[PDB]
């Protein structure tokens, strides 16, 4: 077969957690610094 | 008579537990520091009290320390399962839950640093706001260590 | 059939006079430098390139892949 | 002969996930580091303003 | 005697290079790259000669040869009809300038051709062919085999008793014809790249100790040159050596199991030596390889740090910024190094263009001549007018044209990255005197 | 016609290579009747040697018909660079 | 009786904590030196102190270095897969966690860099901001040597 | 008794310790070059000392090519399959380590390439922040080592 | 005895070899064509050095058929999986990083032209500049005549 | 004697081979076409020769066309499967480096009569570069050639 | 004797070559009409002429409808398979060809006629592109044309 | 002897005639009456006449109703497969190439009802435009009928 049932619940498991990593990471790269600073 | 693969989740549950809350208290970090840079330029008596913001992040930190170690010193060899989706269960809470207090207490921080160097009756209001967002983050250890033990 | 032997007698010394004997038989002018340069260079250059490409068909351990009509064909041609 | 099978591949399941999962994960490295090197913004400034 | 820049009469002189007609051309695409310290050595009288040489082994085609050398020939036959003209054109005024470039390059490539024994990917066989003699093939053991031939080929076997003999001038006709020539050739071109390029690299090292000796920098040599040249020569010249050893000590009496010599260089640097799985090429072979190495690492203390540490020996014994030496003394080291590794794998650019010139001109002969040929009379004369006239067109608009670009470029490169830095260092001033020069402008 | 004496001198240097090229190769297959070995052989293929030199003379002839037209177009391109 | 290719999971680990680790510091790195050139240009006195960032940045690779050595030394071929799963863990936590870092480290590098050359008093809120992102790397490393040896 | 496919591991690696390490040379030196184009225009006399981010970026892609040698060197029909998982490993730890520096290089250089135009003491800073990045790299090929050894 | 289609990743070598080959030749010349063509408009006279980044280029195309080839030389039927899986890594070895290769050279040559134009100066810093993004493609090739010959 | 399903993979060669090629000539067509209709406004002397990337382009998809008629002639029902893949990777190595050479041309053939228009003498240039691009895309053919008849 | 859902794949072709084909000359024409309608307000005389690239992408369609009729009708249920697949290929072949094709029509007919409309010399230049562009459809057809015999 | 997978095949047909027909009517139904709208601000007298557009549209949705009806008409329990599959492939041929057909209808009516507005010259070219795409979709509905009764 394909995949085992430790596989796939690995893989079920995997790829929520693979989500909320990609959302974490998603907001942290779309993270900017200033292009100036407001005065002396 | 134990499930192979049995500790598989568990160990995972640890590793959530402080990944995601690092990355939340990462980003808190990151746009509290941000603030405090460009607001301490004009107003340098403000960059004490400024500092809060990331103090906070850094709590967020912790609680997925704390869940990350609980969960790893409670790895055996023969996982019967059930322990170990409990643990998995246990890391995620708190990862997800850190990981969104993280970004509540970056969020509002730079706002409230900013905001106060304007007008320093918000200083406050910034910290309850942000007390909130901690809050949050605590609500999420809570049932984490909870879990635990069931 | 061929011998290693005298390909290497013959080229060696062709190309052996031209950069020794060679500058030995060049005029005086400015450019006499230059042609001994290019006589002893050139010598080199073109032995080495021909004794690596004989030397190199020297003890070979495959022989060629031909064609069946190529075969046919060159029983009958050599 | 006999309609026998081939013998797929015992534990199957084990060579096949990793395999999948680990040249899906370099390729798409791959072609995500691709695409940043791709598009490489060199400036556009400098001598790029008066070239254009 | 070297060839070094002129005398001037305490401020950096210009560097004066007298050329002629000649010499000239060369001069200037050493200039190209920079213009070389005041006495150094001038590398251009061995351009001459190397440059159009490594051109013919990347260009090593006899009937582009004869097409590049006719080229020049006309250039040169109307030199006095061009030079004395308007040219606006700078890609013609350009070629015309290295039109005596050319001309070599042309000459070489004859020469390099004939041994490549390729004519547009045509072989010459002179009646001196005596690879194999097919009628002793069918003696041994071979009989009818032109009844399965017709779906099969049949390898010619090694050492039957009844072959062999090495081809007078160049690569023997026979292997032109072959399914595997690819392979048989193709081994060939690899190991030549190997050795030509070492021994042109050891070259340009032996170079540096005159012009070290000219300055009279005894550091350079004590602590530079010789430690230099004996980390080279330890590893790379070592593997030129098992090169030629393997081609005239191992026979096809021993093909299996022959030692490979790629996978004894990578183990020689490891100090790698399995009990088996891998041959000797010589009893001892494990000693020898093991104490080259060695040397080569003890080399490296030599030219790494033992040049600063005098000089700071001698500052302080007459008591010079020691830092900075040191850094600048390490850094050359490492890119000496790091470089001989990767500039004895540049040349395989000899070995790379080669073959891409020989497959471009085979793919070029058979997709578009081969259909010139036909078994209709009348077709067949007329089509292959028109169809040699395409032939014709491709083969000078592919491979005389922008394989020979190809090939002048990377033979070029070659000159200035891995010979030239050596030995030719440092920079000067062009010389620039006041003359009348500008007449025809 | 004229046709532009930079396009008539083009086509003397193709005729002049071609009729060399041309002739050059004839003798080849007239002589060794070969390293080229593509004269069109037939599949069909017997016992007969003799078969293969047959060949091979086909395809010489057609070489120098080749180059006859070639040297009637460096004729005529010729002409064309004097009277330009 | 252990299971075949159990020896994958920790492989991936040792790997996974470099790999990460350095993205982490690379990114960090690559953030801090552009507001170091941008910064330093007026005021050359300060790169000497503009460069901490940086250096923060590397001890986040060291973090992984330590684990990723940690990891391949205790790598044998007949591993019980537990173990496997366990330095799997190690190495992602610390890994991904100082991942987490580098941002936190480039983003206040940059910010805090350029706006210290505006107000040199920001100097010290500075490092402090960035001790956070330090300390929220090392807790990747305390969780990774737990599970490591666990 | 070698499970077949073995091999496919550890000759992925050797591939993968090369390219992607290729890529972030490429990256580093194709970002660099951008930056020097810029300076040499204003002023040609640097144009022998920006050239350093470039070299520094070819010795990463060298790390890369020592690894892939020394697998390829490694493999063999007959594998045991933890081995070939070791080359695996090793070949992605140098590579995608060697891929984050070659960004980390390039980054930096362009800015400190551009900003030395400008300010010639800016030199000394970009090296050391250089020096960074190549230790990221180096780190990578430390962990490859160790673990195609082990 | 040997496994069934064990020829099918050594074919899938010989053409990614060639092809990834032609596509970074094919993005080094567009790129250097592009400057070229805008260059040549102010300084014809450099049209002919500024081919250099094209003609140079064209390598990667040409180690891919030399790879290419030497993987086919290598094909048949009975392969015993082990050297089919080496030709795939040879291929992909020198086709991806000829392609890392051609990033690089393409990237470099468009500044390196506009650049000479308004610096002739540049020349040299260009020449040293295309050649390491050359090498990248050359260590390519140095892994995948290891490799495939292992 | 061998797998159903020997032939799919010839088929997807002869396929492959025209329609990737095509897909190639089809963009250096559309873009040189692009280019050309510009240039019409400022130099129609130039349509005339301007049609020659377009050519390049046409010769990509016969290099396509040459080799998906060799497959398909060549193509059996009890294909020997082996020769099969040869086949796809054939068609594929020609058709995917014929689609790399059409980027090629259509990019380098705009650049270049929009640059040609400016200034005529760059026209040379052009031609020499378009060559270049041709030739890689006869790489792929060659290749094909050598794959598909082993 | 051959599977039951053999056809599956030649009716796949028959249906393909006509989708594709169609999707081709449907952008083509879409193309086409945008730059002649901004044309036509220029100026009408050239409203006639300009029809003619939407004719050629027509052409394109038909080349597809030719193949996918020949598939259907040599379509049957006992298939032999091996024609099966020749038909998919075939049928894949002029559709994704013409689709090609269906683009360098609609780019350069477009191109083509809004130049047009300011330099009428161009209307000779623009139909010969757009020949060369119709031809690699036919290329396409004469493909799928040998595999749906063979 | 009939398998219980193929009524699916069929009724698939159906559905896709008139759903991919609905989808390219729609389409261009809304471009055209967009393009309508906007006209009819300054010639209301065309509003009648700029329709046709919108009916060639809901001639594209009849192609599909009449496919799927005779589809639906022909389906039965037992089918022989074979002809479930000519069912999908007819379904697919005409609604695919129907959807192509609305793009070209849409697109072409927007821009020649406005185009038309400002030069009355343009609207027997828009109807010829427009008339080859209906001969497009007609393609689809030829094979379809074809597929249907074979």
């Amino acid at each position: 077969g394909f995949f085992s049932p430790g596989i796939w619940m690995g893989l079920l498991t995997t790829l929520f957690m693979l989500f909320i990593f990609t959302y974490g990471l998603h907001m942290i790269l779309s993270l900017k610094t200033m292009d100036r600073f407001d005065d002396r | 008579n134990n499930p192979e693969y049995s500790s598989f989740f568990g160990v995972m549950g640890a590793s959530s537990a402080m990944v995601f809350s690092a990355m939340g208290a990462a980003y808190g970090t990151a746009k509290s520091g941000t603030g405090i840079a460009a607001m301490s330029v004009m107003r340098p008596e403000l960059i004490m009290k400024s500092i809060i913001p990331v103090v906070m992040a850094g709590i967020i930190a912790i609680y997925g320390l704390v869940v990350a170690v609980l969960i790893a010193n409670s790895l055996t060899d023969g996982i019967t399962l059930y322990r170990s989706f409990l643990q998995l269960g246990a890391g995620l809470s708190v990862g997800l839950s850190g990981l969104a207090a993280g970004f509540a207490i970056g969020i509002v921080g730079d706002a409230g640093v900013r905001g106060t160097a304007q007008q320093p009756r918000l200083f406050v209001g910034m910290i309850l706001i942000l007390i909130f967002a901690e809050v949050l983050g605590l609500y999420g250890l809570i049932v984490a260590l909870i879990l635990s033990t069931k | 059939a061929h011998s290693f032997a005298l390909p290497v007698i013959i080229f060696t010394t062709f190309w052996g006079l031209i950069g020794i004997a060679g500058p030995w038989f060049v005029p005086k002018g400015p450019n006499r430098g230059v042609i001994i340069t290019m006589l002893v260079a050139t010598a080199v250059c073109c032995y080495l390139f021909w004794l690596i490409a004989i030397l190199a068909q020297l003890n070979p351990l495959f022989g060629p892949q031909l064609k069946n009509e190529t075969i046919w064909y060159v029983r009958f041609l050599w | 002969p006999y309609n026998l099978a081939y013998k797929y591949n015992l534990e199957y399941s084990v060579v096949f996930n990793l395999v999948l999962w680990i040249m899906t994960g370099l390729a798409l490295a791959v072609i995500i580091t691709s695409y940043n090197i791709w598009n490489m913004d060199p400036g556009y400034d400098s001598i790029i303003y008066r070239m254009t | 005697e070297l060839f070094r820049s002129e005398e001037m009469t305490n401020q950096t002189p210009p560097t004066y290079n007298k050329t002629n007609k000649f010499t000239h051309g060369f001069q200037n695409i050493v200039d190209a790259y920079g213009i070389g310290t005041y006495r150094e050595i001038n590398p251009a009288p061995y351009t001459v000669i190397t440059f159009p040489f490594l051109f013919a082994v990347m260009f090593g085609d006899f009937g582009h040869g004869i097409l590049m050398t006719l080229f020049a020939v006309w250039m040169v036959l109307r030199e006095s009809r061009i030079l004395s003209q308007k040219n606006e054109n700078e890609m013609f005024s350009m070629v015309f300038s290295g039109r005596y470039i050319i001309l070599l390059m042309g000459l070489f490539s004859i020469y390099t051709g004939l041994i490549y024994n390729d004519c547009f990917s045509k072989s010459l066989n002179i009646f001196g062919s005596s690879w194999s003699v097919r009628p002793m093939f069918t003696i041994g053991n071979w009989t009818e085999e032109t009844l399965l031939g017709s779906s099969v080929l049949q390898l010619n076997p090694a050492i039957p008793g009844v072959f062999g003999g090495p081809y007078p001038f160049g690569i023997d006709p026979i292997w032109n014809i072959a399914t595997n020539k690819l392979t048989f050739l193709n081994s060939f071109k690899m190991k030549m790249s190997v050795i030509l390029g070492i021994i042109h690299m050891l070259f340009g090292v032996s170079l540096s100790l005159f012009n070290h000796i000219y300055f009279k920098k005894p550091l350079n040599i004590y602590f530079g040159f010789i430690p230099e040249i004996i980390f080279m020569s330890s590893l790379f010249g070592y593997l030129v050596i098992l090169i030629f050893y393997k081609w005239t000590a191992y026979d096809a009496h021993s093909s299996r199991n022959a030692p490979s010599l790629l996978i004894h260089f990578i183990n020689m640097f490891l100090f790698s030596y399995p009990e088996s799985g891998n041959a000797m090429l010589y009893s001892g072979q494990k000693g020898i390889q093991c104490f080259l190495i060695v040397v080569a690492m003890l080399c490296v203390p030599w030219m790494l740090l033992f040049k600063p540490l005098i000089l700071r020996h001698q500052y302080l014994r007459k008591k010079f910024d020691f830092g900075d030496t040191m850094v600048h003394q390490a850094i050359h080291t490492i890119e000496y190094c790091l470089g001989c590794i990767s500039n004895t794998a540049s040349y395989l650019r000899l070995w790379a263009l080669s073959l891409a010139h020989a497959q471009l001109s085979e793919v070029l002969w058979t997709m578009v001549i081969h259909i010139g040929l036909h078994v209709r009379s009348l077709a067949g004369g007329l089509g292959l007018f028109f169809i040699f006239a395409a032939f014709a067109t491709l083969t000078v608009a592919i491979l005389l044209i922008m394989e020979g670009l190809s090939a002048f470029l990377h033979a070029l490169r070659l000159h200035w990255v891995e010979f030239q830095n050596k030995f030719y260092t440092g920079t000067g001033f062009k010389f620039l005197p006041f003359s009348f020069e500008h007449i025809r402008e | 016609l004229c046709c532009g004496p930079k396009l008539a001198a083009c086509g003397i240097v193709l005729s002049a290579w071609g009729v060399i090229m041309l002739i050059m190769l004839g003798i080849f297959f007239n002589v060794h009747s070969l390293i080229e070995d593509v004269p069109f052989t037939e599949k069909d293929f017997e016992n007969g040697p003799q078969n293969i030199y047959n060949l091979y003379e086909q395809v010489s002839y057609n070489c120098f018909i080749a180059a006859g037209l070639y040297l009637l177009l460096g004729g005529f391109s010729f002409c064309q660079v004097r009277l330009n």
